[PDB]
């Protein structure tokens, strides 16, 4: 079987229980449990998704929250609102622990063992989405630097895409969409928003007729994506 | 709110 | 400023919002084992229903797919795999069984001995045989026989007092009636069974405003399941 | 599997 097999195989098996964080466990456990080869297609996407959906189970309490706290700051509820708060606390520091796992094993490891450039722009994108998940509940000096750091692993990740990958590609089209959100959300400027994901659109739709079948499901889907964002914003 | 992947 | 009481009943709306079921059951929990005498309010029994509900809803999901791959690996003959799904079978089995005995536990120490009203009755009785129930869907040997054996005994003794005592309307009678004919079905495995008790009590309620909402519904869920039993 | 409420 081997060591590494096999927690891929259960990783696989927490993904049909819907049981996250063991799913993160198993596919950390492969992860720095290597050396110095890197992750496997099949492996980079088993472990970004066990960090997203861990991830966005609080982000969308946290949201709830946050929008009950501020109803109930305008009726005057002063007592609830601390309470409220305090249990606000609570999914913030699972946030910024969450955050904190996968930050550390892309600085320590993926990020510096990436050697083919689709990679490269990977890790640099998944980095951009952690910092973008701190930006979104830290407040002064934790805020500003967690929005600085996304804008340079998204920046970094750009650089290398552009000249180096289809403009089709998943990968491409992925940091396009989620780095338009980026400044839509983060930055408030919906029109740098609107243009830099009309770019990768257009870009994308000059060359699509060499598109191949193996990127097709996924590239077409990122590119539906980038419209709804468009059509929401516009 | 808006859509990422 | 709100008790302790009013306090933990808010953090666990807060929780069901949020959809964090655990720290719900454990805010449910505080307002039960910090009482003595009094039964809870209405609103309160309603939400550690609700909270235990989902702790255990996901883990019996997780299960049942567990289950189907496993079994799926039995016949394409792979070995190691099958092993692997076992152990992770028995890890989501322990968390079903500590679960279900936290609930049971509460049930037959506090909530069923002080229940006065014929509504307290048939709730925690219902409660009683929901969590035999989900007992019995897992376990094996002698302690299958056990809890599908608890199941019938206290769904039928709840049965008596909804019979004698509550409108056939009334949302707590027809959902005992849903769950008991479920029981018959898929535990009891027979069809028959299953078919008459639920025939029935929607054929009685056919007959009789605060409850109108949830009765329409779990008189749907009737319909719903006695059209699908009848056709498979 | 059969609805329970
Ligand atoms: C989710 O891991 C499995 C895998 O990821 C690959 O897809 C990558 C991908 C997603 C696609 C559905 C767009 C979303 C998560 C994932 C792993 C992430 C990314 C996309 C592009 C941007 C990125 O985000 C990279 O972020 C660091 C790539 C790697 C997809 O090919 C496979 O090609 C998909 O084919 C099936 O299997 C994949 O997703 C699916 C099960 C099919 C989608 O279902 C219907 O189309
Ligand atoms: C807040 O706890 C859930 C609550 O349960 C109460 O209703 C009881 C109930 C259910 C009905 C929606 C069918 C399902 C959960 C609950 C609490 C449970 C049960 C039902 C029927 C039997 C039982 O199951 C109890 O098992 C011991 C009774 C107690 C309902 O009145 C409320 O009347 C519902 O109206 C709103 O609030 C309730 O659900 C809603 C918010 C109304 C909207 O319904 C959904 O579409
Ligand atoms: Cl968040």
């Amino acid at each position: 079987p081997t060591a590494r097999e096999e927690n891929v195989y259960m990783a696989k098996l927490a993904e049909q229980a819907e049981r996250y964080e063991e799913m993160v466990e198993f596919m950390e456990k492969v992860s720095n449990s290597l050396g110095s080869e890197e992750l496997t297609v099949e492996e980079r996407n088993l472990l970004s998704v066990a960090y997203k959906n861990v991830i966005g189970a609080r982000r969308a309490s946290w949201r709830i929250i946050s929008s009950i706290e501020q109803k109930e700051e305008s009726r005057g509820n002063e007592e609830h609102v601390n309470s409220i708060r305090e249990y606000r606390s609570k999914i913030e520091n699972e946030l910024s622990k969450i955050c904190d796992g996968i930050l550390k094993l892309l600085d320590a490891k993926l990020i510096p063992s990436a050697a083919s450039g689709d990679s490269k722009v990977f890790y640099l994108k998944m980095k951009g989405d952690y910092h973008r998940y701190l930006a979104e509940f830290k407040t002064g000096a934790e805020r500003k630097e967690a929005a600085e750091s996304t804008l340079t692993a998204y920046k970094a990740a750009q650089d290398i895409a552009t000249t180096e990958l289809a403009p089709t590609h998943p990968i491409r089209l992925g940091l396009a969409l989620n780095f338009s959100v980026f400044y839509y959300e983060i930055l408030n400027s919906p029109d740098r928003a609107c243009n830099l994901a009309k770019q990768a659109f257009d870009e994308a739709i000059a060359e699509l007729d060499t598109l191949g079948e193996e990127s097709y499901k996924d590239s077409t889907l990122i590119m539906q994506l980038l419209r709804d964002n468009l059509t929401l914003w516009t | 709110q808006s859509y990422t992947v």
